[PDB]
C-alpha cells in the first residue's frame, strides 16, 4: 500500500555495470522481501531473484547467480506500522541482450506459501 | 469458505496506560526514600526480546517521571513524621563568627519547662539571617523538622515494576534521542536499578549512554526547553569537606534532642569538589560535537543566569553542598591541573511545593568527602553565537534521564478474528 | 519454548496463535498502599476477562469457537490477508469500532446455547 | 434487548430466566479507603458464586442441570405453578430453610460424578 | 460426611482422593489493615490455583485426567504402592523437583489440545 | 497398564509459612488492643481432628508470638494517638511527703495562655526524682502521653485466625513439651481465646494445663534461657491498694484536661497482694517435681538478680502494680497465712523499644481490689546446688505460654500423580 519508486532511465554499454535503486515507503520495508524482475525485447518476462529486508536472505533463478549485485538499506521507521528503505540491483556481465525495462516488487505476504510473489511492483527503469 | 468470529485469549495487543507502578530492592540501617518496604527485586529479571515491534516513545510525556517525581517527595515527608520539630530553635540568636559560619548563642527551655539554659552553636551563614542578634532563615516562611539522625539520604537502586496485567516497555537502541519510534524495543515487568539522586546542574550516580553521548530536549529551537545531556563515559568529581566539626547534643525537651554543631577541631579549611581538567576538557569537547549536530555556529559556555538552582547542589555525606561552578562552565569552542568549586554548605533545605515545611540536616561528625561519577549535565540555551548555561532544579528532569527508555502499556489479552470455525 | 512473554507481538497472527498460554501465565505507607493497590486492580482486569469468558462459554478455554457468522461490515478481508499478514495489534485497531458490538453478539449465543441445551435434556 | 438490570424482578420465572447475562455483566484517605474497601468486597461475593459453580460442575455455565431428584419435602409444587406464576424473589423465599442443604446435595453429585469419570478414562 | 476439613492428611492417597470439595470450600487501623491485607492475599493464592487449572483445561475439575504421560523419572512407584500407602503430603515431597516441569508440560498438552481441535471444528 | 499424570485439587498437603493472622472477638466500653476493631468470633469453632498425622512444632520459634508481640506495641501506639499530651507537666514540682507518694505544686499554664495557676497533686515516689525541687521522672527521657480515661486496660480474649487458604495447627497431646512432635495434632481457623495479660515474674489469668504441670524450656542445659512453667491448678492471688485516693481534673488547655491526684480519704495504708501459704506450697512442691525430671541435686528458689523486671509487675484495676515477691521464692527443697508482698504503684509507664516515648495511666476513684489465678511462672536458673530465681521482663515470652499449642500453615491444594487414566 505503498510506492516503489525507482532511478531513471541510466543507458550504458556492454561490459559495464549499472546500478538501480528502489525506494520504499508507506509499508513496513522489513516485513516483505523485495523481488527485481524484467522484460527484454528479446524475450517475455524474467524473474531474477527476491531478497529479505529482514532476513537478510538472497535467492535468484540460476541463470542471474553470477552476475547480479543486491543489496538494502535498512528501513528507517516513519512511523510503528510505516518505514522508508532501498534496494539496489547491479549487474555483472552487461551486455546489449539485457536491455529492457526492469523493476523491484514488493512481496505479496509475510507467511504462508506466498510470501514473496511480487505483489507491489515499481515504477519501471529502461537500461540499455 | 465461510467464515465466523472465534475468540482467543492472550494475544499480543497492548493500549498505552498510566497505572500506579510498585518498587522493589535488593537489601541494619533505614533510608528516607523507603528503599526498604519496596518487595524484593527479582533475582532473574525476565527480559524479553520485542521481534519485528516498533514502539512510540516520548520521555516528556512519560508518566512514570511524573509517578516517581511525588514518590521521592512523598517519601520525604513521610521519614520526617516521627523526626523531632525543631520550633523552639526559632528563637534570637547571639552570633560571633569564626575567620563560613557564625558562632552563635541562645536560651532555649529544656527538659524542665521553666529552667532556661542558653547553649551555643555554629550555623552556616546560609542557614541564619540578621534581625548583631540573628535568626534562623525559616522562622518567617515555614515549620522545620530535624531529619531524624538515623535515616540515611542513600541514592539506593528502585526498581519500578508495573502491575500484574501490565508491561512496561524498553528501547535497547544505542542512539535513542528523547522522543520517536525505537526500533529496538523490549518488555520488562520492572526497570534497572534507579538511584533517586536528587541532584541540581550536573547529573550525579547517573546510567551512561552506549557508543557516542546522547543530548535529548523536546524543541531544541525553543530556548525554553530544558537540554538534558548524557555522556558515555563519566569524568570523575571528588568532593570533601575538610573541616573536622563536631555534634553536640541539646536536651530541648523530653526526648527531643537537637543535633548541633559544636566546634572545628584543627584547621578552619573549605568545602570544595575537584574535576579532571583533561577529562572534563574531552568530555566537554565531546558536549561541544552534538551542540553542533543540533546547531551550527560557535559554542559558549556561561555561568547560570535559594542557591539551589544557581550551584551543582547535592548530598555528600549527608550534608547539602552547593558549589560555585563558574570554573566548569566558562569555555567558548570555534569550529596534574584539577579543577575545583567553591561549595558552600546548607543545613536547612526547604521544599518545593509552595509554602509548607523545611528540613534541618544535622551534623555529620568528622571529615566529609565523596567521590562521584557525573554522568548527565542540564543546560540551557538563551545575536551571532550561541551560549548554553546548566540550568536546571527541576527534580523531576532528573528522574526523566534515567526513565526515557521506560514506557507504561497496559495488556488487552482478549483478541477476536474471524477464521473457518464454528462450534456445534 | 518459544520467543516468551509478548514475543510475537509484530509477528503475523499465525505464529502468534501459537503457545498463548505464556501470556496468559505472566497476566496474574506510600509504598504499601500504592503496592496493594495495584494488586487489587491486577485481579480486577484479570476477573473482568474471566468474566467474559465465562458468559461466553469460553470459560477455561484459550482458543474458542463460536457460533456468530463474520459479518462483513467488520472487515471484508480473507483469512489468508489477517492470519498471515497482520499482527495482532494491527487487526484490532481495525475491529476497534466493532468490538463492543461482537461482544454482544457473544453473550445472545451463549444464552441462546444453554437455554437450547435446556429443551435438550429435558427429554 | 430485553429488560436491563433486574428489570424482570417481578416477573414470571419463565420470562425472568431468558437473558440472564444482563445481571451476569454488572455484577463485576476516607474516600479511598471506602472505595477500595467495596472493590475487595466485591470480588469476593463474586468469587464466593463461581466457587460454587466451580464445585457444582456448572463454573462457566448460566443454566446448569443437574442429578440431584427435586425433593418433594422442598416444595411439593408443580413446575407449572412455578415457573409461570411465582417470581424468582417468591421462590427462593419458599426455598429458603432448604437452600443449605441442596448445596450439599450439589458438591456430592459434583465429587461422585468426576470419581466415575476417573474410573471410564481408565479403559 | 466424612472426616473434614483436612482430616485425610494422614490418610493414604487412595481414601484421601474421595470428598475433595471438603477442602475447596473452605479455601475461599492496624486490626483494619491486617484484615483486609489477608483478604487480598487470599484471593490471590486461590486464583493462581485456579488460573493453572484454567491453563490446563481443568478449570471446573477436582479430578482431571490429562494427556502427559507419568515419565517414570519422576517415580519409578506402581500405583499400587502409592494411592494405597503413601499419603498425599509424603507423595508431593517426592515429586517436589518435577512439580515445576510437569506444569509445564500440562500447559503444552492444553494448547496443543484446542490448536488440534481448532483444525476439527474447521471441517 | 500405562500412567498418566491426572491432577488433583484440594488434597491433604501443608508447607510450613509465615502470613498475617487476623483477630476476632466477642462482644458500650473501648480497648487499648482494640478487641472490638476484630471481626466477629465464630460462635461454632470448627475443629477439625487430624487423624494419624503428626506434626513438628516448637513454641520458640513460632512466628505467631512474634507477630502478636507486635501487635499489642502497636496497638498501644494506637491508643494513645488521639489522648491528651503531658508534656507542660515537666515543670519543677514543689513536692512534700504524707508519712509513700509525695504532694506537689507547680505553676502550669491554663485554659489562657498568659495565666499562671498553681496546683496540687501527688506523685509516687517512683514517677518522681530530685533536682526540695522535684520533677517528672521522663522529662529527661521521652514524651509522656496520659492515656484517655476512657480506654481499658482489659485482657480480652483475642482469638488469632489465618487466612482463608492457610491453616493453623494445635496440639492436643496433654503432655507436650515447649518442641518435638505432636501426635494428637487438630487444625483450627482461630487460636482459642486469648488474654494479652502483659505481666511479668508470675503469669496471670492464663490457660492452666490439663494432666500434670509441664515446664518449657530451649535448652534447659542453657542457663541463659528463660523457663516457662505451666501450672495444671491456678493459686489464687489477690492484691489491692486500700487507698480511697481521689481524681482532679487540671485544665492546663482547650480540651486538655490532665486527672491527678487529689488526696487520701480516710487511712493511708499499702498496696499489696495475697496468696494462700498452702496452695503456693504445694504448688511449688509441683514445680520442685518437674525441677528434677530436668535435673537431680537440690531445688533452691532465690530472688530477683526500672523495676518491671526485680518484681511481679502488672496491672490492677487499671494501675501498675509492682508487687516485691521476695516473699514468693527464698525456699529450699531436698530429695491460714496469707502470703502478702509490697506492692508499689507506679502512674509513668514508659515503653520497651529504644528511647521514644512513655504513659501516664490516670488515677483510679476510690479502692482497687483485683483477684487473679496465677497459672504460670517465669524462672531463670543460675557448685553443688541449683536456684532457680524468677526472671521475666520480656513481653513475647508471655505470648510463648499461650501460643505453644498453635502452628501456621500454608494450604497448597494442588496435586498432581499417576494413575491409569488418559483423556480423548
Ligand atoms: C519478523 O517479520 C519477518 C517478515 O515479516 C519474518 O520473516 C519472514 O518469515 C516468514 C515465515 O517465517 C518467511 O516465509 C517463509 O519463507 C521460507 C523460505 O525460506 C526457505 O528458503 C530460503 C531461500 O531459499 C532459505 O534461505 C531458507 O533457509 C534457512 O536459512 C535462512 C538464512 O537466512 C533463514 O533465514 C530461513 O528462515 C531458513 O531457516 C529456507 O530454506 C519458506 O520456506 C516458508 O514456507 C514454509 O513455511 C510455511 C509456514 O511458515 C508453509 O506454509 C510453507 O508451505 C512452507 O512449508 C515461508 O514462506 C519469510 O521468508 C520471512 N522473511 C520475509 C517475509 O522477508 C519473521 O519471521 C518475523 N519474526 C518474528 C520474531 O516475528
Ligand atoms: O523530597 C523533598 C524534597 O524537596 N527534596 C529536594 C531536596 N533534596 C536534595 O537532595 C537536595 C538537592 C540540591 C540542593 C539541596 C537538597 C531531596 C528531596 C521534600 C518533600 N517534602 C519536604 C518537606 F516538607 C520539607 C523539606 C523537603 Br527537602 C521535602
Ligand atoms: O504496648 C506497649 C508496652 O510497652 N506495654 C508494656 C506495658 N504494659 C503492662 O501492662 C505493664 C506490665 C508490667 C509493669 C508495667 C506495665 C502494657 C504494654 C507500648 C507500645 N508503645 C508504647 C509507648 F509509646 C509508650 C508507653 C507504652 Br507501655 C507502649
Ligand atoms: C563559640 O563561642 C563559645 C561561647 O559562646 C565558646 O565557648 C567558650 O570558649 C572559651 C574559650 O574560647 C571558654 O573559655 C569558655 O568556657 C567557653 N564557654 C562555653 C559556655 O563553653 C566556643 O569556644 C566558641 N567556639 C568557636 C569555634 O568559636
Ligand atoms: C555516588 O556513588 C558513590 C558510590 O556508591 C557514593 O559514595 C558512597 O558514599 C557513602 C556516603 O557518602 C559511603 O557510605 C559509601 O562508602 C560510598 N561508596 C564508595 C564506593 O565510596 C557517592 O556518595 C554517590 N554520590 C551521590 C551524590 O550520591
Ligand atoms: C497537699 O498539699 C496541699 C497544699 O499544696 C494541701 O492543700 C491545703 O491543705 C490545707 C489543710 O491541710 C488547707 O488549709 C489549704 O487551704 C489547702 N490549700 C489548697 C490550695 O488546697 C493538701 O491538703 C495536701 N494534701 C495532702 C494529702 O497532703
Ligand atoms: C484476671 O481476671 C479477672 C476476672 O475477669 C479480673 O478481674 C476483673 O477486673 C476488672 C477490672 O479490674 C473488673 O471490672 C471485673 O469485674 C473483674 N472480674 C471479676 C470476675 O472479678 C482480673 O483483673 C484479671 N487480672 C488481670 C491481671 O488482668
Ligand atoms: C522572611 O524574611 C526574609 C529576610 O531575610 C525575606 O527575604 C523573606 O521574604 C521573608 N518571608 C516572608 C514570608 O515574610
Ligand atoms: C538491541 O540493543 C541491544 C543493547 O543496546 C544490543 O545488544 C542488540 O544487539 C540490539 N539489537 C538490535 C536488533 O538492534
Ligand atoms: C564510576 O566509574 C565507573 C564508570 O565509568 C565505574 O567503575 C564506577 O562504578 C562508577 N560509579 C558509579 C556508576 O556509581
Ligand atoms: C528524534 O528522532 C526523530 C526521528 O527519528 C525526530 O522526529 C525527533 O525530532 C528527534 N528528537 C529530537 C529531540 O531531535
Ligand atoms: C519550536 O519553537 C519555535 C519557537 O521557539 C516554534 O516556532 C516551533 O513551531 C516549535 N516547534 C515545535 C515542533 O514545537
Ligand atoms: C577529629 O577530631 C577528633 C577530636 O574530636 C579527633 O579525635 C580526630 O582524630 C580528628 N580527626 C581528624 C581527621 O582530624
Ligand atoms: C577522584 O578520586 C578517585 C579516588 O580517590 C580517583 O581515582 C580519581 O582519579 C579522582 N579524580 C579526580 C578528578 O579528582
Ligand atoms: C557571560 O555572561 C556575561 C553576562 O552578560 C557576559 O558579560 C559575558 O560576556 C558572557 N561570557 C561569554 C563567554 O559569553
Ligand atoms: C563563582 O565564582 C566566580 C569566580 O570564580 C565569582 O566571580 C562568582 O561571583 C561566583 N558565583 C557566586 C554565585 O558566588
Ligand atoms: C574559567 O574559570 C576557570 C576556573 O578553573 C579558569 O581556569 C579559566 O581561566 C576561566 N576562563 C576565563 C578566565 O576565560
Ligand atoms: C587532584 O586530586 C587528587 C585527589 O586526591 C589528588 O590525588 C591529586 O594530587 C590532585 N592533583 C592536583 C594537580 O592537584
Ligand atoms: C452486519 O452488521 C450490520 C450493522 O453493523 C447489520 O445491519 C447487518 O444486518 C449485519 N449483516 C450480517 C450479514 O450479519
Ligand atoms: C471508527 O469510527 C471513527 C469515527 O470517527 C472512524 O473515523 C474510524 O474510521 C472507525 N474505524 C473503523 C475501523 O471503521
Ligand atoms: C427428602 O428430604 C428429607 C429430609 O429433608 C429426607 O429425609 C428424605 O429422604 C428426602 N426424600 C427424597 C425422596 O429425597
Ligand atoms: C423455615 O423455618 C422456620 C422456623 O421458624 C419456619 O417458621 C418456616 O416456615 C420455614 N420455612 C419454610 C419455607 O418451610
Ligand atoms: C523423562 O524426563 C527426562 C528429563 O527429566 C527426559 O530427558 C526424558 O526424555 C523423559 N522420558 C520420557 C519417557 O518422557
Ligand atoms: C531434589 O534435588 C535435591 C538437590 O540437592 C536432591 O538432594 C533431592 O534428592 C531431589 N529430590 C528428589 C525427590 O529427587
Ligand atoms: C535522666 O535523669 C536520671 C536521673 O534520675 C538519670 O538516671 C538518667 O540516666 C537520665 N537520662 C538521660 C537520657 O539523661
Ligand atoms: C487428644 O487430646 C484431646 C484433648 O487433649 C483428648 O480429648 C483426646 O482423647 C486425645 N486423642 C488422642 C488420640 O490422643
Ligand atoms: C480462676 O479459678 C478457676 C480456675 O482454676 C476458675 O473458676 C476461674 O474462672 C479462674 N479465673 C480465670 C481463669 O480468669
Ligand atoms: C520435648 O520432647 C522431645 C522428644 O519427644 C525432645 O527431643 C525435646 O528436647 C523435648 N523438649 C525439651 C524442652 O526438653
Ligand atoms: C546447650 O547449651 C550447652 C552449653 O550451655 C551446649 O554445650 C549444648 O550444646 C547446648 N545444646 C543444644 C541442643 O543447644
Ligand atoms: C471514699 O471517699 C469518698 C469521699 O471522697 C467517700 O464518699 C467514700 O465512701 C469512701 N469510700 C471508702 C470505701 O472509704
Ligand atoms: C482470693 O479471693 C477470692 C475471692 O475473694 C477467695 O475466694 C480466695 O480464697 C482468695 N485467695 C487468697 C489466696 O487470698
Ligand atoms: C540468694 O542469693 C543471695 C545473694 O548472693 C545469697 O547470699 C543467698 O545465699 C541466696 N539464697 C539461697 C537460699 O540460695
Ligand atoms: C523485698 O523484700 C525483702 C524483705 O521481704 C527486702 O529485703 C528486699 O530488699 C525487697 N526488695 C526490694 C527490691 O526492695
Ligand atoms: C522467705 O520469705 C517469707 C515471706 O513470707 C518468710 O515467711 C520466710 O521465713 C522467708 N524464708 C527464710 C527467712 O528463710
Ligand atoms: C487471707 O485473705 C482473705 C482475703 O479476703 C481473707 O478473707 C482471709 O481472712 C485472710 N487470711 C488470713 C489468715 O489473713
Amino acid at each position: 500500500q505503498g510506492q516503489l519508486v525507482q532511478s531513471g532511465a541510466t543507458t550504458t554499454k556492454p561490459g559495464s555495470s549499472v546500478k538501480i535503486s528502489c525506494k520504499t515507503s508507506g509499508y513496513r520495508f522489513n516485513f516483505y522481501h523485495i523481488n527485481w524482475i524484467r522484460q527484454t525485447a528479446g524475450r517475455g518476462p524474467e524473474w531474477m531473484g527476491w531478497i529479505s529486508p529482514y532476513s537478510g536472505d538472497k535467492n535468484l533463478a540460476p541463470a542471474f547467480q553470477d552476475r547480479v549485485n543486491m543489496t538494502t538499506d535498512t528501513e528507517v521507521p516513519v512511523t510503528s506500522f510505516t518505514s522508508t528503505g532501498a534496494a539496489y540491483m547491479e549487474i555483472r556481465n552487461l551486455t546489449s541482450d539485457d536491455t529492457g525495462t526492469y523493476f523491484c516488487a514488493k512481496g505479496l505476504l509475510r507467511d504462508g506459501s506466498s510470501t514473496w510473489l511480487p505483489y507491489l511492483w515499481g515504477q519501471g527503469t529502461l537500461l540499455t | 469458505a465461510k467464515k465466523w468470529v472465534t475468540v482467543y485469549y492472550g494475544v499480543p495487543v497492548w493500549k498505552e496506560a498510566t497505572t500506579t507502578l510498585f518498587c522493589a530492592s535488593d537489601a541494619e540501617v533505614h533510608n528516607v526514600w523507603a528503599t526498604h518496604a519496596c518487595v524484593p527485586t527479582d533475582p532473574n529479571p525476565q527480559e524479553i526480546v520485542l521481534g519485528n515491534v516498533t514502539e512510540n516513545f516520548n520521555m516528556w510525556k512519560n508518566n512514570m517521571v511524573e509517578q516517581m517525581h511525588e514518590d521521592i517527595i512523598s517519601l520525604w515527608d513521610q521519614s520526617l513524621k516521627p523526626c523531632v520539630k525543631l520550633t523552639p530553635l526559632c528563637v534570637t540568636l547571639n552570633c560571633n563568627n569564626v575567620n563560613e559560619m557564625k558562632n552563635c548563642s541562645f536560651n532555649v527551655t529544656t527538659s524542665i519547662r521553666d529552667k532556661i539554659k542558653k547553649e551555643y552553636a555554629l550555623f552556616y551563614k546560609l542557614d541564619v539571617v540578621p534581625l548583631t542578634n540573628y535568626r534562623l532563615i525559616n522562622c518567617n516562611t515555614s515549620v522545620i523538622t530535624q531529619a531524624c539522625p538515623k535515616v540515611s539520604f542513600e541514592p539506593i537502586p528502585i526498581h519500578y515494576c508495573a502491575p500484574a496485567g501490565f508491561a512496561i516497555l524498553k528501547c535497547n537502541s544505542k542512539t535513542f534521542n528523547g522522543s520517536g519510534p525505537c526500533t529496538n524495543v523490549s518488555t520488562v515487568q520492572c526497570t534497572h536499578g534507579i538511584r533517586p539522586v536528587v541532584s541540581t546542574q550536573l547529573l550525579l550516580n547517573g546510567s551512561l549512554a552506549e557508543e557516542e553521548i546522547v543530548i535529548r530536549s523536546e524543541n531544541i529551537t525553543d530556548n525554553a526547553k530544558t537540554i538534558i545531556v548524557q555522556l558515555n563515559e563519566a569524568v570523575e568529581i571528588n568532593c570533601t569537606r575538610p573541616n573536622n566539626n563536631t555534634r553536640k547534643s541539646i536536651h530541648i525537651g523530653p526526648g527531643r534532642a537537637f543535633y548541633a554543631t559544636g566546634d572545628i577541631i584543627g584547621n578552619i579549611r573549605q568545602a570544595h569538589c575537584n574535576i579532571s581538567k583533561a577529562r572534563w576538557n574531552e568530555t566537554l569537547g565531546q558536549i561541544v560535537a552534538k551542540l553542533e549536530e543540533q546547531f551550527p555556529k560557535t559554542i559558549i559556555f556561561n555561568h547560570s543566569s535559594d542557591p539551589e538552582i544557581v550551584t551543582h547542589s547535592f548530598n555528600c555525606g549527608g550534608e547539602f553542598f552547593y558549589c560555585n561552578t563558574t570554573p566548569l562552565f566558562n569555555s567558548t569552542w570555534n569550529n596534574e591541573q584539577n579543577i575545583t568549586l567553591q561549595c558552600r554548605i546548607k543545613q536547612i533545605i526547604n521544599m518545593w511545593q509552595g509554602v509548607g515545611k523545611a528540613m534541618y540536616a544535622p551534623p555529620i561528625r568528622g571529615q566529609i568527602r565523596c567521590s562521584s561519577n557525573i554522568t548527565g549535565l542540564l543546560l540551557t540555551r538563551d545575536n551571532g553565537t550561541e551560549t548554553f548555561r546548566p540550568g536546571g532544579g527541576n527534580m523531576r528532569d532528573n528522574w526523566r534521564s534515567e526513565l526515557y527508555k521506560y514506557k507504561v502499556v497496559k495488556i488487552e489479552p482478549l483478541g477476536i478474528a474471524p477464521t473457518a470455525c464454528k462450534r456445534r | 519454548f518459544i520467543l516468551g512473554f509478548l514475543g510475537a507481538a509484530g509477528s503475523t497472527m499465525g505464529a502468534a496463535s501459537m503457545a498463548l498460554t505464556v501470556q496468559a501465565r505472566l497476566l496474574l505507607t506510600v509504598w504499601g498502599i500504592k503496592q496493594l493497590q495495584a494488586r487489587v486492580l491486577a485481579v480486577e482486569r484479570y476477573l473482568r476477562d474471566q468474566q467474559l469468558l465465562g458468559i461466553w462459554g469460553c470459560s477455561g478455554k484459550i482458543i474458542c469457537c463460536t457460533n456468530v457468522p463474520w459479518n462483513d461490515s467488520w472487515s471484508n478481508k480473507t483469512i489468508n490477508e489477517i492470519w498471515d499478514n497482520m499482527t495482532w495489534m494491527q487487526w484490532e485497531k481495525e475491529i476497534d469500532n466493532y468490538t463492543q458490538h461482537i461482544y454482544t453478539l457473544l453473550e445472545v449465543s451463549q444464552i441462546q446455547q444453554e437455554k437450547n441445551e435446556q429443551e435438550l435434556l429435558e427429554l
